[PDB]
C-alpha cells in the first residue's frame, strides 16, 4: 500500500 | 488553519462554521505515517503505531500524515485527531499494520478512519477489517487513487474499491477532475485535492496534490455533520454525502460530484  | 487553502469554502464548509458547527466530540484516527503532534497547530488526543522499523506515531518523517490531520482540523477545527501510524516514511505500509489500524480505531470508538492509502491489488484481510469497521458504526473514507484512467477500466485503488468505504477522488479549484484521480464506478464523491496548503512536520507549511488530500476534506465533513447530527449513523452520514453532493459530470469520473457539507447537514 502506498500514500496517494 | 494558519495556512489559506481554497479547498475548505470550496466543499461549503464555512457554512457550518457560521452555523456554530465544528465538529466537536468527533474522534478521526488518520492511519498515514503519524502526525507530527509538536507542530504548534495540531493537538493530538491519542494514537498507536504498527510500523515496526518506525515506533512513534505522534512523529510524521513522511509528511503526509501531518498535512492530512491539518486538512480535516481544517474542516473541522474541533475535531479529535488521533495518530494510527501504518505507513512508514517512504509512504507505504503493508496490509497487516493497516488491519491492525483498523481494529485499533474499532478498540478505541474512533467515528471516523481516513485512510489516505491505496494498493491496485486487495486484501481480503483488509475488505474484512474494513467491512467490520462500517458495521461497527465507523464512517470509513479512503483516497480513490492517483492511478488515473485506464480505459473502460476502473483505477480505484483498495480499500477505496470495496463497497463499505467512501471512495474520494479530487478536483482542482475549477471543480476539475485532477488527471491523477483515480475513476470507476466505485469512485463516490470528489473533493479538493490539488496544491491544499497544509500543515508539515517541524512546524512548516506547504502544498500537496493527490486523492490522499480530497479524502481528509471528506472526513472533516463527516465530523462537522455529527457534530450537527450527533445521532446519525455513518450510513445517513453517508447517504447525506453522496445524496447531496454538487453534480460535475459522468460518475465513472466524478461520482456523485463535489461535497457539499452545507447540503450535506441541512
Ligand atoms: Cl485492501
Ligand atoms: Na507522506
Ligand atoms: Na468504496
Amino acid at each position: 500500500y502506498s500514500a496517494m | 488553519a494558519k495556512c489559506v487553502s481554497y479547498g475548505v469554502a470550496q466543499i461549503k464548509a464555512p457554512a457550518l462554521h457560521s452555523q456554530g458547527y465544528t465538529g466537536s466530540n468527533v474522534k478521526v484516527a488518520i492511519l498515514d505515517t503519524g502526525i507530527d503532534s509538536s507542530h504548534p497547530d495540531l493537538n493530538v488526543a491519542g494514537g498507536a503505531s504498527f510500523v515496526p522499523s518506525e515506533t512513534n506515531p505522534f512523529q510524521d518523517n513522511s509528511s503526509g500524515g501531518t498535512h492530512i490531520a491539518g486538512t480535516v482540523l481544517a474542516v473541522a477545527p474541533s475535531a479529535s485527531l488521533y495518530a494510527v501510524k501504518v505507513l512508514g516514511a517512504d509512504g507505504k505500509g503493508q496490509a497487516s499494520w493497516i488491519i491492525n489500524g483498523i481494529e485499533w480505531a474499532i478498540a478505541n470508538n474512533m467515528d471516523v478512519i481516513n485512510m489516505s492509502l491505496g494498493s491496485p491489488s486487495g486484501s481480503a484481510a483488509v475488505k474484512a477489517a474494513v467491512d467490520k469497521a462500517v458495521a461497527s458504526g465507523v464512517v470509513v473514507v479512503a483516497a480513490a487513487g492517483n492511478s488515473g484512467t485506464s480505459g473502460s477500466s476502473s483505477t480505484v485503488t483498495y480499500p477505496a474499491k470495496y463497497p463499505s468505504v467512501i471512495a474520494v477522488g479530487a478536483v482542482d479549484s475549477s471543480n476539475q477532475r485532477a488527471p491523477f484521480s483515480s475513476v470507476g464506478p466505485e469512485l463516490d464523491v470528489m473533493a479538493p485535492g490539488v496544491s491544499i496548503c497544509s500543515t508539515l512536520p517541524g512546524g512548516k507549511y506547504g502544498a500537496l496534490s493527490g486523492t490522499s488530500m480530497a479524502s481528509p476534506h471528506v472526513a472533516g465533513a463527516a465530523a462537522l455533520i455529527l457534530s450537527k447530527h450527533p445521532n446519525w449513523t455513518n450510513t445517513q452520514v453517508r447517504s447525506s454525502l453522496e445524496n447531496t453532493a454538487t453534480k460535475l459530470g459522468d460518475s465513472f469520473y466524478y461520482g456523485k460530484g463535489l461535497i457539499n457539507v452545507e447540503a450535506a447537514a441541512q
